[PDB]
């Protein structure tokens, strides 16, 4: 029980390890959105300028 | 000499007594199962 307790405790602060891997998962779920949004209204003004012509 | 009899009887009676109270077997039953279920983890920061 003591080496188990012991084994959970390494998985527990290999966890707080990947805590930056999250952070940096979550800036480029961020520069996702923004990018999708960007590039579509990028697709909507060649489409529109397609429309015009 | 009743009295006399008497107080040896009871002082018999008081150290068998004693001796019944001390008569047992200790047991150590208390593993580390619930150091297993103390698992702390991080909240993550969602």
């Amino acid at each position: 029980g003591f080496e188990e307790a012991i084994t959970l405790e390494e998985r527990a602060q290999k966890s707080a390890e990947a805590q930056i891997m999250l952070f940096q998962a979550k800036r480029e779920n961020v520069q996702f959105q923004l990018e999708a949004a960007y590039r579509a209204r990028l697709h909507h003004v060649n489409n529109e300028i397609k429309k015009r012509l | 000499p009743w009295i006399m009899v008497f107080l040896v009887s009871m002082a018999l009676l008081w150290a068998i007594m004693t001796m019944v109270f001390f008569l047992y077997q200790p047991r150590s039953v208390s593993s580390a199962k619930g150091f297993s279920d103390r698992t702390v983890y991080l909240n993550w920061k969602w």
